[PDB]
């Protein structure tokens, strides 16, 4: 990755992942708005989850997707880095996450505090595999998760940002 | 005409893009063989025939049904007409298309197949042709055809489930009509996407037993469920 | 651009 | 049915793409063309009927014929003899098509015309027709099918130049008709390329002067000219 | 390619 | 312009043009070879006047294509230069030069001590412009051409090699 790559302006490469090369398409979409590197959501837009379309062009490759909240429950003092927000496998690649298995249902993020990052991280599975959920939200850790269960390396990523609607 | 040569006129029609003609060709064929069955090029080239000269006046039809509504909205009593009598003109001949293949499938087709493949076959085509009657059908003789293709689908399906493996692109298009059916017959669009998604998600926990050229069969019935999934879904 | 099968 | 009902359900039927229907609409329009010409729109839909009807059949036509060559060069004579029967059918079509039109243009749009540019356009609407069954007929009908065209093509030609802007899109859809006529009828590349490269230089002189609109008029059939000259030109 | 008038 | 473009490092650029930007489409063929930057031709396959392919977006739009040979009568003495092969003007956009005036007809390079660059420039003009022809081919002058006839500058350019065949 590129030193000013959007992910590593945006301490997603640092806090939550390691540099990477995408491989993936990975789109996230909420109503009609799409999310890119760094943009901003009220909360109230992003209540329920969104479409995210995967990429690939082999339905029986499997993608994992996670989402999380490294910043919560401030920026300011992050000390439940990283929350889980929504966990989804078994994804076939040219599909969407509404395809594939929930794991962790989608929290709606309600940031206060400063503004928080809420990421989407894309892996690419090694084949069928069962993901037993966590057991809390709370001081998640997706290198720890992907390690755990053989997803490698990221094969795509995309942040917004969000803030306490005032 | 040998039956290696009506399959040759068939053939040349299609290509000239004749497509009735291709169809009578066809037709010549199914009946020539009794209770012995097509084979899957003729049965194949029979559904073809019959999809391209149906499919012009369901094209034709949407255009004209499209119109007509327009000009009822605008209150033009005069065009209204003209367009209704237009209408009945090509529902006329659906009813004859439709007609022509549903009396070969009942008296030929459907009756002859021994093999699972071919009674989901044939009973999806019986539901399509029932399904295509009610598109345009109205009142009493529309929930007539949807009685006609719920009891043509379920059979298919329940042969399809038995016997072929949920990769099969023929239990793949049956899923695939027997959605469409929910969504735009029925108006039921989370049945549509729940008995389109079922079949995709069953398929999908097979895919990688296949051999490639099987796998490029399953995948393109696939893509069409997936992309209607999409659709029903969408924002 | 709702879909049926191919055949 | 009045003038209005005829026109209006030619457009209908142009949209459904049932065009044999469209045909008929406009004859009727057309059988009152006396002291009486048809509109621009309406002379436009007749010649959009009639091109979509012949042309499926030109279509038709020439994949055939070519299998048939294929077949011939192969010694395959139940196929050729089977094909050139099938041949012989689509041509039954355009004899009767032409036939229709060419009828219709001798009674009234011909003799009707009182525009420069009305007996130029159907002139030229004479000699495409004639063309089209100079593509097929072979022997003694060939020979008045080929003569018929010089003959209609010359005569829309003296109106064209004496009378017409060099870029007026009928002025350059004769020459580029004309143009064909004598490189795919006639077997003479030389005077095709003259033909289309006088007409196209001629407008090329005048092309600054109109407006926007005259310009993409004018354009679309420079452009036809362009790419059969190179054609005709290359490599 | 050889094309001809579009009308 | 770079200075590693071919035309620089040619020479084209120096010996017979400025630097410009290539703004329109050009295409030169013989037969079915087109030209490249350098690319050696045997003076038999070039006996003809290739084709010239004309790019721009209307006809309204004419071109001027100019052919001229810097090293004349060779490019260890290119007392001639530049040796005028060929001119063609009011080749109108989209088309080509076989479309346009014959200003000065094709002659055949026909090489000799050493190898000689072919060299063609195409000019946009201002409009329909009366144009002559230079009263003999040697000793001709591209950029004062251009000047007298308001030509401005070279919108493409492409030149091959060629030398005498053993």
């Amino acid at each position: 990755m590129r030193d000013r790559d959007p992910l590593v302006v945006g301490r997603v490469v640092g806090d939550v992942l390691d540099a990477f090369v995408r491989s993936t398409n990975l789109k996230v979409t909420y109503g009609s708005k799409t999310v890119s590197n760094g943009l901003e959501l009220k909360p109230s837009m992003v209540t329920h989850q969104p479409r995210v379309e995967v990429g690939g062009n082999d339905m029986r490759t499997f993608y994992t997707l996670v989402m999380v909240d490294p910043d919560a429950p401030s920026p300011s003092d992050p000390n439940l880095r990283e929350y889980l927000h929504w966990l989804v496998t078994d994804i076939p690649g040219t599909t969407a996450a509404s395809f594939g298995q929930e794991v962790m249902s989608y929290e709606s993020p309600r940031p206060t505090m400063g503004i928080h990052r809420l990421v989407f991280v894309l892996f690419q599975q090694l084949g069928r595999q069962t993901v037993y959920a966590p057991g809390w939200r709370q001081n998640f850790n997706t290198k720890d998760f992907a390690e755990l269960y053989n997803l490698g390396s990221p094969v795509a990523a995309v942040y917004f940002n969000s803030q306490r609607e005032a | 005409m040998s039956r290696e040569e009506n399959v040759y006129m068939a053939k040349l029609a299609e290509q000239a893009e004749r497509y009735e003609e291709m169809v009578e060709y066809m037709e010549k064929v199914a009946k020539t063989v009794d209770v012995e069955e097509l084979t899957v090029e003729e049965r194949n080239l029979l559904s073809v025939a019959y999809k391209n000269v149906i499919g012009a006046r369901r094209a034709s039809w949407r255009i004209v049904s499209s119109i007509e509504q327009k000009e009822e909205g605008r209150g033009n009593e005069e065009h209204v007409t003209l367009i209704k009598e237009y209408r009945g003109k090509i529902e006329a001949e659906l009813s004859k298309i439709c007609d022509g293949i549903l009396k070969l499938l009942d008296s030929h087709l459907v009756p002859s197949s021994t093999a699972a493949e071919s009674k989901v076959f044939y009973l999806k085509m019986k539901g399509d042709y029932h399904r295509y009657l009610a598109e345009f059908k109205t009142g009493a003789e529309r929930k007539e055809a949807a009685e006609s293709t719920m009891v043509a689908y379920k059979a298919a399906q329940d042969i399809a489930l038995a016997d072929l493996a949920p990769t099969h692109p023929i239990r793949l298009g049956l899923a695939l009509n027997f959605s469409v059916f929910y969504y735009e017959i029925l108006n039921s669009p989370d049945k549509a996407c729940n008995l389109a998604k079922q079949a995709f998600d069953e398929a999908i926990s097979e895919l990688d037993t296949l051999g490639e050229e099987s796998y490029k069969d399953s995948t393109l019935i696939m893509q069409l469920l997936r992309d209607n999934l999409t659709l029903w879904t969408s924002d | 651009r709702v879909l049926s099968a191919p055949f």
